[PDB]
């Protein structure tokens, strides 16, 4: 017996990179997971390079960060290296995400890496949170400040817990501290998640864009798997090149190059681009705690697909009605994005408010309706 | 003469049925309580709950109500 | 609606039970005993089992060989066997054989010869037997289960007895055996088939009269057990099949709770995986057990005796690997006992025991098997009417309550034979006897 | 559900031959320029309702909304807005 | 004795509920006879008992 | 959902004369656009059998049935990865597409059932 398959470490890497059975047909949109792995490594070379430069204390966070950007050899290229990669970090898990919503790889048997996956994406968005506010800029102070204090709609305890989260009464320097320490840390717990979502996952073995089984027909992880996600990972370096180098601050908030000041508010305080959409859903609910059960919801809602998708075919590939409600959802989806970043003023108010209900509506009423007369369209259209 | 077995299929879903579940129900109050003394145990200590909670208990409530003097208290 | 069970007394004591049927042509008569392996101690442990195999080798008046032919005449046949807590002997044969099989019955039992010679030949016979026993699993798992379970303690002897008393047991010590407990008090002259009670009551005033009585009359089926959470592991890797028993101290004859222990008995069941019915069959378990392949079989038993009882379940599979599964689910399955039976298994195995309780009694060996049993553990035959109402008593607040008490965080008895590697050690198996989620 | 090489857990396979040729054998490229135009067109005309109804609607819908909302906070909106207010 | 058995540790849902409320007054009750020994063992040490003079 | 929903409710609207007259031909035009039959699939190639209700319906087709199955995903899997459509004897015609598996599955469900049901039952 082969040496990668008899010693049990190696067999482990051998199960998982390289004799991992895949199907044949997958598609571009199966190249996502890998580039995901590519932004954790970017992020944790990167993100722990700046560790090495960066000073957590109030006093000296920001000057930190211009110390790396004006002083430390290449430290802009790391800086803006770990800074774009977190919002490509989105573009890809959204993509990821999309591609599962689409071709129902959250359908039995992959409901337990669906779910893990749905944890990947709430630690992924704190971890990110966590990090804007280590500048400590005022996009980084007033951020923490709004999103703290949706802690305090929890009843009775809510503000108590704000404070704690704090460590004083408000955000400041004990803040700042516990996110420098537990933004290094979340990485890998994310890390630790995405890992068993793998594991989850190999029981079942990749889906395929057809949605069939691929017991029938396998292809070796490596070389096939291998060199296609060479070429994505080609696309995303050039992605990430025009960005970090050409355009670096194209997808950052100016403010942010102002040292926080507890005093003046920004003018607009608005999340980073890839949290905007559930900001949006915030502000749709006038209730405070409703807003924040609401912007839970949006995300949690995703563990409900498994119940409510009530399809005897997985995937949309060949449900032109799926595919027309998928496209309405995605589309929407990215309006709620755009509505996150507007001011509250009429007209976005009550368009907002649409967008979010048909954000819920999708899970709630047309995808269960859609997918019934699906299932009856494919039976007697077929007799 | 018995000419059909006589039974009817009580209401079930997901393999439970009210019969069964009726004889849990207590166990769930158990737990519930397990759940409340030992929820209310953890956050014993934050102030609130003494305030709210801990301190209103006739007898025991006293436990609870403690000041520091203020000429030891430094805030 | 069976013919009523007659039943009269001798003067000596010896109690004649019979149950007419005149539908047949042929009758089993039979002495049913209250004796057996337990009146013995540990120095002539083996006595009961010595004295059938030598009732058979001839009396004071037919010889070993007159006694075969005698019976070889009279058409059918003489069975005896010897448990724990009875002995039998009966006689199977046609309608108008039956004063000669009472009259053979009673030479055996009273007139034994017991020769030096005879005592001396048999004594190779049953040490072979105890070297042959060995392929017979069941009884090597239930009589190793029987000796944890009651450790030190009469009923946790073998029938056979230890090879050192078979080489030790006297004509003496078998005719002082034979003296002090089979006296007419307890005895039970039992016909069923055809037969007639007031000829067999004639048979017995002329056969049985001349039988001692004991010193101190107690009633029949009259009895301090101690039950020992134990097990024995007999691993044999070599054997295919695993048997497996588990059992907790069961319920007497006379226990309250006897009809509840047999309920709960029925809500486990039985399952076969020859039998063609059984991946059918409505027990938990069973659909557990038949969907997972986890065992060629399981029988749940409630074995009782006059103090004491053992309730459990014996186990055979060749999924080796999955052992731990089998019995992981089998003890699940009784927790449900405690925590989960409704009316709906209730009801549905006090349906199977109406019955059941009745289809047992087919041919006239088990009828007098039947009325010999009751006659000697409970002193009386409970009629249908009685045990259906019994039965109708039990409620399933009643099995919960009795699971409870005597399954629900118990010790076990625990007896594996064979490839039993993957079954977990004590303290895995006990922990499964509740569950952290109750 | 997936099983492994040797036992993959495909229901009994017979009567289907494969061929295929060796990478070096093939030219990686054949028919790249037909593909490239004519596969790619089919591939996308029949996809493009699918994305041009819901991408046309939502630029439709924001259209409206901020023109709407550009002309609200204008002199000639006032009343428009004092009224959405 | 069977009663108690039966009441307190016989559903583990009682038993682990038994086990907090007793780890709950024992938490409560330690706490203050702690308090009560050490101020003995440290009497006229600690701030609370020389604090009177000012 | 279920095979049994999916062909219960079909049964409903085939019945009634006029949702068939408005329902017949709407899934007949789904159909054609939903394209399947483009890999030369048939419509009971579709559904999803990582259940084990559908193992066991898979189980129990006759070997010729599941052999050409079994060459019908392969087929279909390379049109995938081509991203070539079937051409000629390949496309499913109608006629072709017919309903081998359903009855196979509608009796390993019908007896699962009627299991969940009868764990349910009630003496009276
Ligand atoms: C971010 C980091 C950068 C890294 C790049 C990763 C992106 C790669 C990817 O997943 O998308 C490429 C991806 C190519 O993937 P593929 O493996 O050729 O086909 C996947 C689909 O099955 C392709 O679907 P198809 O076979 O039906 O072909 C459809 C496609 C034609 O697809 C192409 O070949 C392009 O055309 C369109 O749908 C265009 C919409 C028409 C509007 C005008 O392009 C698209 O599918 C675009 C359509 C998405 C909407
Ligand atoms: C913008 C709107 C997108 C709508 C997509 C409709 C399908 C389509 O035309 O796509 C091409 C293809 C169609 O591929 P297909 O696999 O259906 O068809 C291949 C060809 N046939 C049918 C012959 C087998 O779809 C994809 O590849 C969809 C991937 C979805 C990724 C979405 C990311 C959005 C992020 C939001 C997260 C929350
Ligand atoms: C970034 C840089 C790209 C990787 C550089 C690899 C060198 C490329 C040339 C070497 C080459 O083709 O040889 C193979 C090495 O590739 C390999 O062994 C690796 C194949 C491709 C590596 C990338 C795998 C997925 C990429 C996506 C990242 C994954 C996410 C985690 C961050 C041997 O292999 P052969 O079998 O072709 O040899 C055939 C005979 N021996
Ligand atoms: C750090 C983030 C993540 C990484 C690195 C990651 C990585 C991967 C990889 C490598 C695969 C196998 C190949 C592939 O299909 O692309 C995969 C599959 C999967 N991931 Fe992710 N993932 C991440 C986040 C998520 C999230 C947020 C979800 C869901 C909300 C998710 C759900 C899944 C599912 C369901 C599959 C199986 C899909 C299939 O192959 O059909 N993952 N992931
Ligand atoms: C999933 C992994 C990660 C994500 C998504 C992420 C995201 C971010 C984000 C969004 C920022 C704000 C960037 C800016 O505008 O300047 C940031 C800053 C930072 N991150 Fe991370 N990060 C990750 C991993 C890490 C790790 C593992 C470290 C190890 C310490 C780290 C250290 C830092 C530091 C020191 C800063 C502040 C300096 C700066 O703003 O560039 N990050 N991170
Ligand atoms: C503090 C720690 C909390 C631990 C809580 C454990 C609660 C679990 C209770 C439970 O298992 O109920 C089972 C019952 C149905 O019974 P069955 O079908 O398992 O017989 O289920 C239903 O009745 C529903
Ligand atoms: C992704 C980065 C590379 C490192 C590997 C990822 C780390 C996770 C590995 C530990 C998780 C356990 O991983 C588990 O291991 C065993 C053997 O290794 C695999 O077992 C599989 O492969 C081996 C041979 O290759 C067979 O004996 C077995 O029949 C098959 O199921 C499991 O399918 C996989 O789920």
């Amino acid at each position: 017996m082969a040496l990668r398959k008899k010693n049990s470490l190696l067999n482990m890497a051998n199960s998982y990179v390289l004799d991992s059975p895949q199907p044949s047909n997958l598609n571009y949109f199966w190249n996502f997971g890998s580039l995901l792995a590519l932004c954790l490594v970017i992020q944790l070379a990167t993100g722990i390079t700046l560790a090495m430069h960066y000073t957590s204390h109030a006093s000296l966070a920001f000057d930190s960060v211009e110390h790396i950007m004006r002083d430390v050899n290449f430290g802009w290229f790391i800086r803006y290296a770990h800074a774009n990669t977190a919002s490509f970090f989105f573009i890809c898990i959204y993509a990821h995400m999309g591609r599962n919503i689409y071709y129902g790889s959250y359908k039995t048997p992959r409901v337990l890496p669906w779910s893990i996956g749905v944890i990947i994406f709430l630690l992924l968005i704190i971890t990110a949170f966590m990090g804007y506010v280590l500048v400590f800029g005022q996009m980084s102070l007033w951020g923490a400040t709004v999103i703290c204090n949706l802690v305090s709609a929890i009843p009775w305890l809510g503000e108590d817990i704000v404070h704690f989260l704090w460590g004083g009464f408000s955000v400041g320097n004990p803040t700042l501290q516990r996110f420098f320490a537990l933004h290094y840390l979340m990485p890998f717990v994310l890390a630790v998640f995405a890992l068993l979502h793998l594991i989850a996952l190999h029981t079942a073995g990749s889906s395929n864009p057809l949605g069939i089984t691929s017991n029938v027909d396998k292809l070796s992880m490596h070389p096939y798997y291998s060199f296609k996600d060479l070429i994505t990972v080609f696309a995303f370096l050039l992605m990430f090149t025009l960005f970090v180098f050409f355009s670096p601050d194209k997808l950052g908030h100016p403010d942010n190059y102002i040292p926080a000041n507890p005093m003046v508010t920004p003018a607009s305080i608005v999340p980073e681009w890839y949290l905007l959409p559930f900001y949006a859903i915030l502000r749709a609910i006038p209730d405070k705690l409703g807003g924040v059960i609401a912007m839970v919801a949006a995300i949690l809602i995703l563990l409900i697909l498994p119940i409510v998708d009530r399809s005897i075919i997985r995937g949309n590939a060949f449900k032109p009605i799926s595919k027309l409600l998928f496209g309405f959802f995605i589309c929407n989806f990215l309006l709620l994005g755009v509505l996150g970043q507007v001011h509250i003023e009429p007209p976005f108010i009550v368009l907002g408010q649409i967008c979010t209900i048909f954000y819920f509506s999708y899970f709630l009423i047309l995808l269960p309706m859609v997918s019934t007369i699906e299932n009856i369209f494919f039976y007697i259209g077929s007799l | 003469y018995v000419k059909k077995p006589s039974y009817k299929i009580v209401p079930h879903f997901l393999g439970f049925n009210i019969p069964t579940v009726s004889k849990w129900i207590p166990i769930f109050g158990i737990w519930g309580a397990a759940a409340g003394i030992g929820a209310l145990f953890l956050i014993e200590g934050v102030p609130r709950t003494r305030q709210d909670i801990l301190s209103k208990i006739p007898i025991i409530g006293e436990h609870w109500i403690r000041e520091i003097p203020a000429s030891d208290n430094p805030f | 609606v069976s013919p009523k069970t007659r039943t009269s007394n001798l003067k000596n004591g010896l109690t004649i039970a019979s149950e007419s049927n005149p539908l047949v042509q042929t009758a089993t008569v039979g002495v049913w005993i209250d004796a057996g392996s337990r009146n013995e101690n540990a120095y002539n442990n083996g006595t009961a089992h010595f004295f059938e195999h030598l009732a058979f080798k001839g009396t004071d008046k037919r010889s070993q060989h007159q006694l075969e032919l005698d019976i070889e005449n009279m058409g059918g046949h003489l069975n005896a066997y010897t448990s724990r807590e009875s002995t039998v002997y009966y006689a199977k044969s046609f309608k108008d054989d039956v004063p000669k099989s009472v009259e053979i019955l009673a030479d055996i039992l009273q007139h034994s010869k017991l020769a030096e010679s005879a005592i001396d030949r048999e004594r190779e016979v049953i040490t072979r037997e105890l070297e042959e026993v060995n392929k017979q699993y069941e009884e090597v798992v239930f009589d190793h289960l029987h000796a944890t379970a009651f450790m030190n303690q009469p009923l946790g002897r073998t029938i056979l007895g230890p090879r050192e008393n078979i080489q030790t047991i006297t004509n003496t010590e078998l005719r002082k055996f034979i003296t002090e407990n089979y006296t007419a008090d307890r005895m039970v002259l039992v016909g069923a088939g055809a037969v007639d009670h007031d000829a067999l009551v004639e048979l017995a005033e002329k056969y049985f009269s001349h039988l001692p009585s004991s010193q101190s009359p107690v009633p029949l089926g009259t009895p301090i057990p101690n039950f020992v959470g134990s097990e024995v592991r007999l691993r044999d890797d070599t054997m295919p099949v695993a048997h497996i028993a588990i059992a907790v101290e069961g319920v007497s004859w006379t226990s309250e709770d006897y009809y509840t222990a047999l309920v709960a008995q029925a809500i486990i069941g039985n399952y076969d995986r020859a039998v063609g019915t059984s991946r059918h069959q409505g027990s938990r378990l069973s659909n557990i057990v038949s969907e997972n392949n986890l065992a060629n079989s399981f029988q749940s038993f409630s074995t009782s005796y006059s103090d004491t009882g053992l309730w459990g379940i014996y186990l055979t599979s060749e999924n080796t690997t999955q052992i731990d599964d089998l019995v992981h689910f089998t003890l699940k399955e009784w927790n449900r006992l405690s925590t989960s039976v409704s009316n709906l298994q209730v009801e549905r195995a006090k349906s199977q025991l109406k019955a059941g309780l009745l289809l047992s009694l087919d041919g006239t060996t088990y009828v007098a098997e039947d009325i010999g049993r009751q006659l000697t553990t409970l002193g009386r035959r409970v009629t249908p009417a009685e045990v259906e109402a019994k039965l109708e008593a039990v409620t399933e607040h009643d099995v919960r309550a009795w699971a409870q008490k005597t399954l629900y965080d118990k010790d076990i008895a625990l007896v594996g034979l064979g490839p039993i590697e993957g079954l977990y050690d004590y303290n895995r198996i006990r922990n499964d006897m509740s569950m952290m989620r109750w | 559900y997936m099983g492994w090489w040797g036992h993959m857990g495909s229901p009994p396979q017979k009567g289907i031959a494969g061929y295929t040729i060796s990478p070096f054998a093939a030219r990686p490229f054949a028919g790249v320029v037909h593909a490239a135009i004519f596969n790619t067109f089919r591939r996308t005309k029949n996809q493009a309702l699918f994305v041009i109804l819901p991408v046309s609607f939502f630029y439709y819908v924001w259209t409206q909304a901020s023109e709407k909302n550009e002309w609200l906070y204008t002199k000639a909106g006032r009343h428009e807005l004092a009224k959405a207010l | 004795a069977t009663t108690f058995y039966n009441v307190f540790v016989k559903r583990n849902s009682a038993f682990v509920a038994t086990i907090l409320a007793s780890a709950f007054v024992f938490d409560m009750t330690f706490e203050t006879a702690i308090d009560n020994f050490w101020d003995r063992i440290n009497a006229g040490k600690q701030w609370k008992d020389i604090r009177h003079k000012y | 959902a279920s095979i049994t929903s999916v062909v219960k409710t079909s049964e409903l609207i085939l019945k009634s004369p006029l949702l068939s007259k408005i329902v017949v031909p709407l899934a007949k035009t789904y159909v054609k656009f939903s394209g399947y039959r483009q890999l030369g699939f048939k419509m009971n190639d579709l559904i999803i059998e990582e259940t084990p209700n559908m193992q066991l319906a898979l189980r129990r087709l006759p070997p010729t049935e599941s052999y050409d199955r079994v060459y019908r995903l392969i087929r279909a899997t390379q049109f995938s990865l081509s991203h070539k459509l079937a051409t000629g004897n390949d496309i499913t015609k109608p006629e072709e597409d017919d309903h081998y598996l359903i009855p196979y599955i509608l009796d390993v469900e019908a007896e699962a059932f009627e299991k969940d049901a009868l764990d349910n039952l009630e003496v009276v």
